[PDB]
């Protein structure tokens, strides 16, 4: 999932752009995927209980 | 670049180029010393 | 605010190439003459 960015491929963002806004794009991607992982962990905790 | 005769300056030629692969590096072998002024683009980054 | 140490580097470059003095930029000057780090901090002053 693009998570609101231009492309969903990390190395594509690295190669196709300069560091200034590539950093913003990668920040967005990391935040989105970390949030998804947190949601999965919470679901697993509830199911375990 | 290897034509026998070039057109006069007042009736200057016009050549269109499209759908081709261009290797500009060869253009560095024309003369030992020659002007290569480029506007708006660095000559060393013309191959990308 | 005040800093630990200050480095000053001065030179003369062409007018079109002034945009190449920036973090993450590429070209003749950026690659073969003067490279800036991606996490650069500080200022550039360019005057004709």
């Amino acid at each position: 999932s693009k998570f609101g960015a231009i492309s969903s491929v990390l190395n594509d963002i690295f190669s196709r752009l300069d560091p200034p806004e590539a950093e913003v794009q990668i920040d967005r991607l990391i935040t989105g995927r970390l949030q998804s992982l947190q949601t999965y962990v919470t679901q697993q905790l509830i199911r375990a209980a | 670049f290897n034509a026998t005769r070039f057109a006069s300056v007042y009736a200057w030629n016009r050549k269109r180029i499209s759908n081709c692969v261009a290797d500009y590096s060869v253009l560095y072998n024309l003369a030992p010393f020659f002007t290569f002024k480029c506007y708006g683009v660095s000559p060393t980054k013309l191959n990308d | 605010l005040c800093f630990t140490n200050v480095y000053a580097d001065s030179f003369v470059i062409r007018g079109d190439e002034v945009r190449q003095i920036a973090p993450g930029q590429t070209g003749n000057i950026a690659d073969y003459n003067y490279k800036l780090p991606d996490d650069f901090t500080g200022c550039v002053i360019a005057w004709n």
